[PDB]
Parts: C-alpha cells; structure tokens; sequence
C-alpha cells in the first residue's frame, strides 16, 4: 500500500511546471520519492504515473534504467566507491577490500543492521584526487585503507 | 604561476582557497561585460558569426566548431520555441574539468548560456547535470538565483526585451546520458537511448523543437570571446585550434591536477613541467590523451602537441584533453579489463554490437587476467575492435570503448599473450558420439 | 530512383529505405528490428550493407539498409565480404546469450532468428562463457512469456506502444539486462496484444492457446479463411 | 578456383568450333555447375549440331543421356531461353575426354522434337522414356 | 521433448506424435506411434533427434502376423534406461525452467539478474 | 445485388500451371502414421470438389504463382511470418497479384436526403431504466464465449449504475440487484459507472443471459435482491 505524501506531490507538480511535457518530470519525481523514503517502492511507480499522466511501464523503465534510482531497499547510508580507470591506477582495490572487511558484505549488498549499502560506481569526476568514495551526499577523496574505518564511524 | 586575464580567459578569476566566486566578486572582476555587449550592441546573427570566425571548437571531446553548429539552426521565424542545453554530465573516466569549472565559477557558465541563448534565440535553457556534482548543483542554483535577482535572467534582461529562463536538471547517474541525443531523451523523462542523425538536434531536438547542446567549457569560452573580441581569441596561440583548453595529467604523478593551456602545448610539458612527472620508483609506460575512450600512446608520442589534428594523426583522439598516465606497475590486461567493464556496464542496451560484444570482450579479458585464456581470444578481441567501429553501432559509445582495447593490443601485445595458457575448449565430451576432429 | 546492388541495376522508389526496396526486388538481407508496419529504428544492426560513394569506389562503408534511403544513383553491395562477416558477427553476438531451447520452443520451425542464423551462415560456436538468464512473467491466458530467448530488437515495445497504443508493456533495465514485458505479473490489457506472437522474431511471446495443443508449422493443414 | 564454381566453359574448343560453324547467334551458352558446356540449341538445328559433333576431328561418339525437364514451375531461369519444357542431350567425346549438354526449348503446345535415333541408337529407349514421362513427341 | 523433428525428418513419414506438457513445464509426447510396416530402418530419425531419445537398437527379430500389430505405440517403445547414450540430458542444456531445474541452473548459464538490482 | 460474389475467388477449376493449390506445406509429416491406430491401411486422400485447393501437399504455394488466395506464407530461407514479404509485390504493400475480395457495390452517383427525424432529448422517467449497451471484445460475440480459453478473459457479469442512481436505490458497489425483463427476474452485482448518465442502467451485451436486443430497451422493478 503506497500513498504519495503532500510535500512529495507538490514537489512533483512544481517539477512539471519546469517543462512543456509532464513526462519530463519522471526522473526528478523518482528522485523526490527516493530522497523521501530511501528508495522507490513498487507502488511509487503507479503513484508517479497517476500524477504525471504517463503509463507506469515508462516510469518503471526509467527507474530500472538509471543506476542512481534504487528499486530495491538499501541501508540508511549508501557507500559508492569509484572503480573506474584512474582510481584503478590509484588502487581502489585496497579501499574495496577494506570496505568488505569492515562491513563484512559484498558490493551490492546491505549490512545486516541496515546501516550501510556498499555499491561500486563509475567515475565521480575527481580523478586527480583519487581514489574516491561517495557516501550519501559527501564525496571523500585521497582514500587510504587505514582511514576507511575511521571514516565509517562518523556515519551513524 | 601568474594567470593574466589575457592568456587565461577561464581560470584567471579562480580564488586561491578554492572557494566559489559569487555575483559581486564576478562582476567586479570584469563579469557580464560580454553578456551586456552581446545583448545590447549585437544582433544574434552577429554573435553567431563572431563565435564562428573566432574558431571556437567543441570542448566536449569531438572538436566540432560551435559557430557552424549554431548556424544550422532553422531560419524560420515561426519556430520561436528554442532550447539551449549545457552538457554538464562529464561522466567520462579521467575527466574532471567541468567539476572545477562550475564548482567555483558558476556565473561564468550562467553568462555563457545567457549569451548563447540570446545568439540562438533560445527561449529556454537547461543545464543537464550529473547527480554526483552536488556542490556544483548548489553553486549553480545560487548563481542562477543571484542572476535572477540582479536582472541577468528572467523577463526583460537588461531591458532589451529578451526573455530567458535557466534551469538545472540534476541527472540520475548514467554515463550514456552525456550523448547529446540521449541527453535530449533523458531531459524528456525517457530512457537515455540516443537518436539517429539526421535529423540533428538543431533541426528537431528537445520536444521536437530546435535545440543546441554544448559542453560547459565551450559556454565558458563564449563570454571571453564576446568581451575581448575575435582578434584576441585568434592570437592566443599560433595553432589551428584557437583559444585555450583545460588540460592536465592524472594517475601516480607528482602533481595530478588541472591547468589552462593554449592549444599546441605538447604532452611532455603537461606531464613534467606541470604535473611534475611520474612518482618516485615509477617509470612511464603509457598514457591516454583524452579520457577513457581514447587510444593509448607511448613515450614516443609524448613530444606531440595537444591538438585535434596532431593526436588524430598518431592513431588516437584529443578528446577531453585530460591525459591519464599508466606506469610500469600496472598490468595492461587489468587496465583494459577495467575500461571494458565500465564500457560494458554503461551501455544503453539499444543496439546489438555494443550490448552483446562488450560483455564478450569483458569475459575474454577476465580470462586473460587469471591466465585462463584460450587460443583465438585475441583474434576475437581484434574482430570486436573491427566490428564495433564507427557506423557499425548506433552511437559512438562502442568505438570509444574499443579504442583502448585495440591500442593496448597494438602496443602491449606481450601482456595479452601471457594470459593464453589453456587450450581452446568449447565442447565437453558426450558419450556415444564421436566428435568432429577439425584439424 | 536507380540503385546498383552488386553490380546489377534496379529501379526502386526513392522514398523507400534500402532494406524494403531490396526486399521488394527479391534480394535477401537479414533484419530483426525493422518491420514494414512499424518503420526503421536501426537497433539490431543486422541489415548492414556496404555503400560506395560512386561507381569507381572499392573501399565503401558499412551502412544500414533500413536507415539508408534508396535514393537515385545509389551503389551498394550485399554479398561483400565485410558486410557478410559483420552480419554473421551480429548473429553470433545475438547467439552468445541464447538458450539451447529450440526443441522445447513454440517458435521452432517458425522462427525468424533461426532463419537469419542459417541465412548468415553462422553454425560454429566459439563463445565459451556463461549466458544471461531472465525470469518469466504471467501475461494472461493468451500470451506465453519466455524472456531468455529475447534478442532485444524492440519490436514488441514499438508495436505495442507506438502502433497499438497499449500502455502496460515496456522495456526495463540496462546494458545487456534489458527486459521486455509488463511492470508486474498480470494480463495484457491491449485488444491487439495477440499480434506479439508474430511481431516478436523469437519465442518470447507465444500463442498459449496454441501452445496447449502444440504442433509445428510444417505439420499444419492451412487454409485461407475469413 | 574450386571445382564447384559456376563456369560457362567458353574456353572449350567445341564452343569455338560451333561459333565458327553455325554462327554466334545460333545458340546460347549457359553457365552451370555441371562442369560441362551447356548449349541451348534451337530445335531446327538439332540434327545439324548432332551431325557436326559426330563429324568432328575428335568426334563426340556416345550419347550419354537424353531426357526432358518441365520448366513451367522453374522461377530462377535467368540467362535462359523461354521454355515450358526442355530436352537435354548429354554427349561424350572420349578422345577429347570431354562432354557437352545440348538443350532444346519447347513450348507447352508444340511438344515435338526431331528424333535423334539416326545419329545414336540409344535415343530409341531414351526418347521412349521422355515421351512416357513428359509427353514430348519425337517425330 | 515431443519436438517432432524425427517425424518430419522421416522420409517415409511413419512417426506420429503429439506434444503434452506437465504442470512444472516440461515437454513430453502425449502419444508416440511408429508404423513399423512402413519404416525403412534408415536411422534418419535418430540422426535428427536433439535429445537422443529415439534410437535404433541392434534388434532385427520383428516379424508379425497382422499388420495392425506392427504399429508400435509409446507403451511398446519407451524403455527403462538410456540406451546407446548413457549420460546426455537435453533439459540440462535447455533454458526452460522445469522441476528440479530453475532459471540459471543449466549448463553455461548464469543466475538471472533482476532489472531492479542496485548494481550498475 | 449479390452478383459480385462470383468474382470473390476463382472457381474449383482454377489451376496454377495445371496443379491445384496446396493446403499443407511440402514437408508435411506423419502421412503413413497419423491414422495408423485406426487402421494400418492408408486411407484415400480427401478430395475437394468445391474449391481449387487440395487436401494435400501436392499443389502450388509458390510466392510468384498468379493467384490471390494464399493459405500460408513460406519461402526457402523464410519460415517465419516474414515470408509475406516474398508474397507481396512490394514489402508492406498489397499482394503481388491483387488482394482477394471484391466490393459488392460502388459509390452511388447521387446521395440521400437529410433525415429530419431529430429525436427528443433523453428524459429519465421514474421506475423505468434505459438499458445502455456495453460491449466486450471477450464475451459479446456469440461463438467466442463458447471458446473455453475465453472464460478466464471474459469479465464477470455486472451491471453499471450511476452514483446518483445507486445512492437513490441505496445500493453500493458489488451488491446484487435483481431486475425483471419479460417476466424473468435475474440478479447481478453492481459497479458504479461515473460516466453513465442518470436514468440509465448499463448492461453487458451478448453475455450469458443478456441478449444483444436488450440494447435501447427499458427495465422494470430494478431493485436490490
Ligand atoms: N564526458 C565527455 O566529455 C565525453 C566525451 N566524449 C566525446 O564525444 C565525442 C563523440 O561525440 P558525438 O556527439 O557522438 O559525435 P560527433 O562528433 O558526430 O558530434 C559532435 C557534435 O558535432 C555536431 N555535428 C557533427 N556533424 C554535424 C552535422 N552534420 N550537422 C550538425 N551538427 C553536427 C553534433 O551535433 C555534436 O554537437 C568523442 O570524440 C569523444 O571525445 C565521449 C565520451 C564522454
Ligand atoms: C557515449 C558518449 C558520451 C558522451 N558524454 C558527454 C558528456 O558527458 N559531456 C559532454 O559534454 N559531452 C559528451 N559527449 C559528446 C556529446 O555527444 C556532444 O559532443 C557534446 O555534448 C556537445 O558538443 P560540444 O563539444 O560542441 O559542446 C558524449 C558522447 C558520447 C558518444
Ligand atoms: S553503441 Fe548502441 S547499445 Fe551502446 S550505448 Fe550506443 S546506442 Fe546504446
Ligand atoms: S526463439 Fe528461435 S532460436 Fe530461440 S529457442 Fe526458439 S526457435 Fe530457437
Ligand atoms: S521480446 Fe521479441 S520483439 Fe521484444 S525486443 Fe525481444 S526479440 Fe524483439
Ligand atoms: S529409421 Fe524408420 S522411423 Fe526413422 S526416419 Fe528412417 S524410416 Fe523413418
Ligand atoms: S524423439 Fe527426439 S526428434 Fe522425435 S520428437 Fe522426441 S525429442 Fe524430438
Ligand atoms: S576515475 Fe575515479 S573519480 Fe574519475
Ligand atoms: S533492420 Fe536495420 S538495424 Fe535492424
Ligand atoms: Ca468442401
């Protein structure tokens, strides 16, 4: 059972004010729902489709197309570590090994207490300060395997 | 290093504490003078011709001239609805120039889109931004609010009757969205499948309307041209490519960074005189000139000017001009496997060769990494290179995917030979059936 | 409009694309993602031919016959070695993830993918890695769903959404995990959803009413009726 | 060049001899994968061509085969004379170690050919079978 | 798997069968009859079988008193073992999901990845 | 007036170069085993004296055959429904030698006059319910409901009511109401049709027990059962 909140709905309509087609607010509507609830549940697709006036199949295809729109439940914090070519040169694998040792999970999985969700991600545009990790809203550069568990304790 | 405004049109107004420049400080340091001149004393066709004969080329990575792209907009007065899009995606690995461009100089981008929208008669403008540039989004939104409060945006800009509305469309994290037709499809709320050209977006782009898509750096180069003139821009460097470019070296160098250099600057000065050379205990092995989608080059190609024609004649591309250096400690098979894993997982799934041949190259490179390679794997990689070139796939994602693979096979084949250990085996034995022993 | 296919002159319609013009002349070009009723999209990359700039040209360039207009004075080659090799490579790439399913598939003997695999001359498998798999959906009493056999040619979504105007079928996912179906299990709501069994060139969408008492196409006694 | 390639066999000396004797427009050379020169001869010149082949310096001495073909359902008849039926004559010269296939085109109503028995006596049974199975009358 | 390849590859056309399906989803012959008065024992059906189900065994003693008794139904053909091919299983190769073999459990097949997965 | 049906299809003496048109493909199988359980003797092939088709594969189904009636599309190398491309003059156009079927009548030279019988507006009378027809692609046809695979796709038999009419009758959505037509009381569940005009009750035509002639008729004592 899903119901869009009043603030979510008003933000969605304000987003469709910005475009000449209401379909163009689908990505930002999914991002609004994701920001409010951590992820996009199954009924959120039909709710966004009903508000936007587009079929739910297109909303589901958009939500499954984009990697930053999560259609599966995640933890309270999402760690996104860069695994692209420059951070591979700078050694992201030590960072990934430290993350898997500290969190005791594989990439794409969630910690048993729902605190952290480990995810690989593409280049974060911070290659000169690599390797880079992107926790929920904060990007951390110049990573070392020793600083990983110190960095992870500041996200309760 | 001093940065005079005459030779550093983009980065001379950066602050030493890496803090953003807001409206008062930007306007104090010769801000919106080019926008004022273009919107008051210049016709849109005059601005288009000024950008055209200034020689401003596309800074996205293809080098198409911006004035000719603006000139192919339709001449019909009935098509009043027009769109200007800023490709602030910058999802290429090895590219970090747009992040520095709008994280601390947002008003330069705002002024550039204002000038380009007045030149293109674009009634609306969108900054298609990646979702990972949060600080850039905050700075751009604050700069848009400051320019709207100051009369630089909205209705009746400078009293000239020109109306322009600028928005920031924060993306949802997909690499293919940087492709301009895929950018238009993603802006319309659809899946970011690219479109076949012709028709080009200038004729029918966003929502069927005339649309022009330009990179952040091209729109940042625009106001310097409009404020200082064409003759200053053509006299920056004595090269074919006019103006400056954000170049820099990344990866285990002494100073991995970002500098603004004129075209024709050789890659050895960027590596040694600016990045300080390789780190201690590491020797230079290879480099990519323009990001993850470019061909690898060797030490012999380091004495080459960073122009489109010079790097193009060496079997590579200038690209985003942000070179990435590979030392001797990095295995080429692992590096190419990382590159192809990125390119295979960032496919949009539309067309067959990229979607179904990049995972094959990924699996072959994984087999070569652990020494489980079988004969014919490198021939398969070469055929995947040949059959994923330009014109074979629906867009240019897969040619850029296969450029590093073919350059590494060409220059470092002995590292790829080392992975082939097992004999070729595709079938298992079936009892009661004698196999066809092909000699 | 005058075209030259493999050195032979043909008179075609210049408003047509090269694929439909060459199929109207009796020539064989493999294709998946183009349909006469749906138009050209250039997705499957199977209809590749080699176009030359003029008559005295040897290099040429691989173009797509569904995306290339059959304009006057066109010079193309179908039986060119590079075009044949690329079409066989496209069939091979489609065959890397295909399940070993033809005996237990209702499209067997009636399959466009089978015909184009044989036509391109691809009969040797050198791909040795794993194949991707997909779960199936319940699409109602008329259409049976089997997503392992998909080649991602986008015919179903194009027909169902652009042509038939339906809403509940779509494409989901990413790079090589593209899924074609409903967002959730349920009956297909279009009154013309049964045409998916002929639109789909593979056995993803099949006639379940026929799949109950299934027999192959060669075993059927057919008649023209109303 | 592989042995299965389509050849017109215009380098055969019998083709040049027939060109010099009957003329270039008298018959049509067909490129096949049979390995033999296939010559479509007009019906009224069939006995003349048979006599000429029987009186060559290295003559074609054996009628290897003689039968018919129903060409009504044949769709791919490119480079061939118009025909509803056809009669083919396979003749072997052992001295040359060569052979030639003459073909006579027939309309559906005028299904009559001059008989070949005055040149080769095996044409008796071959023409009896051709009449039995195809209805082609041999005068 | 009642795929009817042997029936169409028979030059005599003396094989008749009908596909049926179990509740799990596996294909089997509802019936299977061979007119052995017509069969020329040429082995083309066995050569055409993609599951190695139909086989020609070393047995010639097949004489009969009535021609109607030369029509062997599925009860007279299905034997208790694998015959000449002791280990081949088609349903280990097929992509279709049946009982005891879900999606991705076949040979050279990976587990199915959902489109809702968090991995890029 | 029905004189055009002679040219709809050619008669039973039509041949393609002397042979009939094949109903089944050339690789049809099981001919000596389809009836072997009934009798080991192969029966006589069914003769078709009515039409030009034959009940066998010994016929013509060439894509270039001069005909308009095509039983099925097959070409060498094209076993899919894409063989219709081989069976057309141009792909996506018509059949090569014309599509089958002939129009019985041409367009008349002169037209009709204006129908002056403009009806009066719909007045909802008390106690009488106008039967608004509802058609369903799965269920309204007489023979299609007999198909057992349709019963899963056939909708349940409801009756449609306006919100105002339902509130006046005191009935909700899903409750059973009974109505008498021609002295026959039948009960149906209720949906609330918002777009249905008041004074009308919505019946699904062609269903089980609801004849299509009830469209436009009137209803009495429609009340909750
Ligand atoms: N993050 C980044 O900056 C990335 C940049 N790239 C760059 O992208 C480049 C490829 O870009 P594409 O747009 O796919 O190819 P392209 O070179 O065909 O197009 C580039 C620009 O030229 C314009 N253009 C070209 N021919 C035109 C014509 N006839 N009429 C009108 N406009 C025309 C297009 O509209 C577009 O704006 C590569 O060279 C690569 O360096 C690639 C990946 C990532
Ligand atoms: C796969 C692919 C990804 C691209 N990504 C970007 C990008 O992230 N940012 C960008 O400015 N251009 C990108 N481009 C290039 C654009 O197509 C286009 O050239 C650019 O957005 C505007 O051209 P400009 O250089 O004249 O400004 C990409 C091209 C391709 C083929
Ligand atoms: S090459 Fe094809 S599948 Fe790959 S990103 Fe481009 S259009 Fe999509
Ligand atoms: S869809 Fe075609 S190729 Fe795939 S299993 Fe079925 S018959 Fe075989
Ligand atoms: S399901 Fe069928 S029609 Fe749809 S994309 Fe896949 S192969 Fe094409
Ligand atoms: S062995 Fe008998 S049943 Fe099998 S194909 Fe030959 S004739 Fe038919
Ligand atoms: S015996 Fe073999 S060939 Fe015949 S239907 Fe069964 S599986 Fe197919
Ligand atoms: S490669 Fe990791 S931030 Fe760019
Ligand atoms: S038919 Fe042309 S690319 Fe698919
Ligand atoms: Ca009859």
């Amino acid at each position: 059972a899903f119901e869009l909140s009043a603030a979510e709905r008003e933000a969605i309509e304000h987003e469709m004010h910005h475009y000449e087609d209401p379909r163009a607010a689908s990505i930002e509507a999914l991002k609004i729902v994701q920001k409010q609830r951590g992820w996009v549940p199954d009924g959120a697709i039909h709710a966004i489709a009903d508000v936007l006036g587009i079929p739910a199949s297109d909303v589901e295809g958009v939500a499954t197309f984009y990697s930053q729109i999560f259609r599966q439940p995640v933890g309270r914090h999402v760690i996104r570590y860069c695994d692209s070519v420059v951070c591979h040169i700078n050694g992201y694998q030590g960072i990934q090994a430290a993350l898997e040792k500290k969190l005791n999970i594989k990439p794409g999985q969630t910690t048993f207490d729902g605190r952290f969700t480990l995810l690989p991600t593409c280049c974060l545009g911070n290659c000169d300060k690599g390797p880079n990790m992107m926790i929920d809203e904060d990007t951390h550069a110049h990573l070392t395997p020793e600083a990983i568990p110190e960095l992870l304790e500041r996200y309760k | 290093i001093i940065r005079t405004p005459e030779t550093h049109p983009l980065t001379w107004r950066l602050r030493d504490d890496k803090q953003p420049v807001w409206l008062d400080e930007y306007r104090s340091k010769n801000g919106y003078e080019g926008a004022r001149k273009a919107l008051t004393g210049l016709s849109p066709d005059e601005i288009v011709n000024q950008v055209k004969d200034a020689g401003l080329k596309g800074r996205g990575g293809a080098g198409f001239s911006t004035g000719l792209k603006w000139s192919l907009m339709p001449k019909d007065e009935s098509m009043n609805i027009r769109y200007l899009l800023c490709n602030a995606d910058e999802m290429e690995p090895g590219t970090y120039k747009d992040r520095l461009l709008m994280e601390q100089l947002p008003h330069l981008l705002v002024e550039g889109m204002l000038i380009s929208a007045f030149a293109l008669k674009a009634y609306r403008g969108y900054i298609f931004l990646r979702g990972e540039y949060i600080e850039a989004a905050v700075n751009l939104r604050r700069a848009i609010a400051e320019a709207t409060e100051a009369g630089l945006l909205g209705k009746n800009i400078m009293g000239t009757g020109f109306d322009f509305e600028l928005f920031v469309h924060t993306g949802a994290g997909r690499y293919i969205c940087g492709e301009e037709t895929a950018l238009i499809n993603s802006l319309e709320g659809r899946r970011a499948n690219p479109r076949s050209k012709p028709p080009f977006p200038a004729t029918s782009g966003a929502w069927g309307k005339p649309t022009c898509v330009n990179n952040v750096e091209t729109l940042c180069n625009v106001p310097a041209i409009l404020a200082n003139g064409v003759e200053w821009y053509q006299n920056i460097s004595k090269s074919k490519d006019a103006g400056t470019k954000l170049m820099g070296f990344s990866g285990r160098v002494k100073n991995p960074g970002l500098w603004e250099l004129p075209f024709g600057t050789t890659a050895r000065e960027i590596l040694e005189d600016y990045a300080g050379g390789m780190r201690d205990g590491l020797k230079f092995k290879a480099w990519q000139p323009g990001g993850a989608g470019t061909d690898f080059l060797t030490e012999a190609h380091l004495d080459l000017p960073m122009e489109f024609e010079s790097i193009g004649k060496a079997g590579s591309r200038l690209g985003t001009a942000l070179a990435m250096a590979v030392d001797h400690e990095i295995n080429m098979v692992s590096l190419v496997r990382n590159l192809e894993e990125f390119f295979a997982r960032e496919s949009c799934g539309w067309c067959t060769p990229c979607r179904d041949g990049l995972p094959w190259s990924v699996k072959i490179l994984r087999a070569l990494e652990r020494g489980e390679g079988q004969p014919g794997d490198i021939e398969t990689l070469e055929q995947l290179c040949r059959f994923l070139g330009p014109g074979k796939t629906f867009c240019a994602h897969a040619p850029g995917a296969v450029e590093p693979l073919q350059s590494a096979i060409k220059y470092f084949r002995e590292e790829f030979e080392a992975g082939i250990k097992q004999p070729f085996s595709n079938t298992h034995l079936i009892n009661g059936i004698q196999p066809n022993l092909l000699k | 409009a005058t075209i030259h296919v493999d050195g032979k002159e043909y008179e075609v319609n210049g408003a047509d694309n090269l694929l439909e013009a060459c199929l109207s002349l009796g020539l064989d070009i493999p294709y998946f993602c183009w349909h006469p009723a749906l138009g050209s999209v250039g997705a499957c990359r199977q209809c590749a031919v080699k176009q030359y700039q003029n008559a005295e040209d040897t290099r040429g360039r691989l173009v797509m016959s569904c995306m290339t207009p059959a304009s006057d004075g066109t010079f193309i080659s179908i039986d060119d070695e590079e075009a044949k090799q690329f079409r066989e490579s496209v069939v091979e790439w489609l065959m890397t993830n295909h399940p070993h399913d033809c005996p237990v598939c209702e499209e067997g003997g009636n399959c466009h993918l089978q015909d184009m695999t044989v036509m391109t001359g691809h009969s040797f498998r050198r791909y040795r890695f794993t194949k991707r798999t997909h779960r199936n959906q319940d699409l109602g009493p008329f259409i049976s769903h089997e997503m392992n056999r998909c080649i991602a040619c986008y015919r179903c979504v194009r027909y169902y959404k652009d042509y038939a105007g339906g809403t509940d079928l779509g494409v989901y996912g990413a790079h090589d995990n593209v899924y074609f179906g409903r967002p959730e299990d349920g009956t297909l709501e279009s009154e013309f959803s049964g045409n998916l069994v002929e639109i789909c060139p593979t056995g993803v969408f099949t006639d379940k009413t026929h799949s109950e008492r299934y027999n192959r196409k060669w075993d059927m006694q057919f008649a023209p009726s109303i | 060049e592989p042995a299965w390639q389509t050849r017109d066999h215009l380098d055969d000396p019998v083709i040049g001899e027939l060109r010099n004797r009957f003329g270039p427009d008298a018959f049509t050379v067909q490129a096949t994968r049979t390995g033999v020169p296939v010559v479509w001869i007009k019906r009224e010149q069939l006995l003349e061509v048979g006599d000429f082949l029987k009186k060559l310096p290295k003559p074609y001495v054996m009628l290897f085969d003689l039968h018919g073909m129903d060409e009504r359902l044949r769709t791919h008849r490119e480079g061939l004379p118009a025909a509803d039926f056809s009669v083919f004559y396979h003749l072997i010269s052992i001295d040359r170690n060569r052979d030639i296939m003459l073909k006579v085109a027939l309309a559906e109503n005028d299904l009559h050919v001059p008989t070949f028995t005055k040149l080769f006596p095996n044409a008796n049974w071959y023409e009896r079978e051709t009449w039995d199975l195809f209805g082609i009358t041999f005068d | 798997v009642a795929c009817n390849l042997c029936a169409v590859a028979c030059p005599v056309g003396c094989i008749s069968l009908q596909k049926a399906e179990t509740k799990d989803g596996r294909w089997y012959p509802e019936f299977f009859r061979i007119n052995f008065s017509r069969c020329i024992f040429c082995g083309l059906c066995e050569e055409a079988c993609p599951t190695t189900a139909i086989q020609l065994t070393p047995d010639f003693e097949m004489g009969e008193y009535k021609r109607q008794d030369l029509v062997y139904e599925k009860e007279d053909l299905l034997i208790s073992g694998p015959g000449k091919y002791p280990e081949y299983n088609f349903y280990r190769m097929a992509g279709m999901a049946i009982d005891g073999k879900d999606k991705g459990e076949a040979e050279n097949e990976a587990k199915p990845i959902d489109v809702k997965s968090l991995l890029p | 007036e029905l004189a055009g049906i002679k040219d709809a299809a050619p008669d039973a003496t039509f041949r393609i170069r002397g042979q009939k048109l094949a109903r089944e493909p050339h690789r049809y199988s099981g001919r000596t085993a389809m009836r072997a359980n009934i009798s080991v003797h192969e029966p006589r092939q069914p003769q078709d004296i009515d039409t030009m088709f034959t009940f066998s594969m010994e016929g013509n189904n060439q894509p270039t055959a001069h005909r308009s009636q095509v039983p099925f599309a097959w070409a060498p190398g094209w076993n899919s429904p894409q063989a219709w491309n081989k069976f057309q003059d141009e792909v996506g156009g018509k059949l090569r030698f014309g599509d089958p079927g002939v129009r019985l009548f041409e367009t008349s030279e002169n037209g009709l006059d204006y129908f002056t019988s403009v009806p009066a507006r719909f007045q909802p009378q008390d106690g009488k319910w106008r039967i608004a027809p509802y058609y369903h692609l799965f269920g309204s046809d007489e023979l299609s409901q007999r198909a057992p695979v349709f019963q899963s796709r056939m909708p349940q038999p409801y009756i449609k009511l306006n919100p105002a009419d339902a509130a006046k009758l005191g009935v909700n959505a899903g409750t059973r109401v009974s109505f008498s037509y021609d002295g026959n009381t039948v009960t149906l569940p209720v949906e609330i049709a918002e777009g249905l005009t008041a004074g009308q009750v919505g019946l699904p035509m062609g269903m089980s027990g609801i004849a299509p002639v009830l469209a436009g008729a009137h209803l009495e004592d429609l009340k909750e059962a």
